[PDB]
């Protein structure tokens, strides 16, 4: 999601998470959990990023 | 049995190396004990986290099929 600051760059994904309960997206996007992770969280620093990527690589959910 | 060998003072490791090669020890009183009729087993907690990392490397897969 690319856009000007304050134009709804973060609000675009906000409505997708709410629509997950109502199943407003297609079956491909259904049964999926979207996580908005801040960029300030992250060898030692990259361990958290690697663990998150590994657990979401072969899962796809 | 030497449990928690991964968490021990370094000086204790020096004694262990002597037992493995020399095969006997002498106490402060000068009497010599024997180790030719004993089996030494040490339990370490290291590497277990590495093994479970292989179990969680992929979602639904592991590395048990590899050669021992």
């Amino acid at each position: 999601l690319i856009g000007e600051p304050g134009v709804g760059k973060t609000a675009i994904a906000e409505g997708l998470a709410q629509a997950i309960v109502n199943n407003e997206v297609p079956e491909t996007l259904k049964d999926k959990r979207v996580m908005s992770l801040d960029m300030g969280t992250v060898g030692e620093f990259e361990e958290r990023l690697k663990k998150v990527m590994e657990e979401i690589q072969q899962a796809g959910n | 049995l030497f449990d928690e060998i991964e968490k021990a003072h370094p000086d204790v490791f020096n004694i262990l190396l002597q037992v493995l090669d020399d095969g006997h020890l002498t106490d402060t009183k000068g009497r010599t004990v024997d180790f030719r009729n004993t089996i030494i087993i040490m339990t370490s907690n290291v590497g277990a986290q590495e093994l479970q990392d292989q179990r969680f490397a992929g979602f639904g897969g592991s590395s048990d099929g590899q050669d021992y």
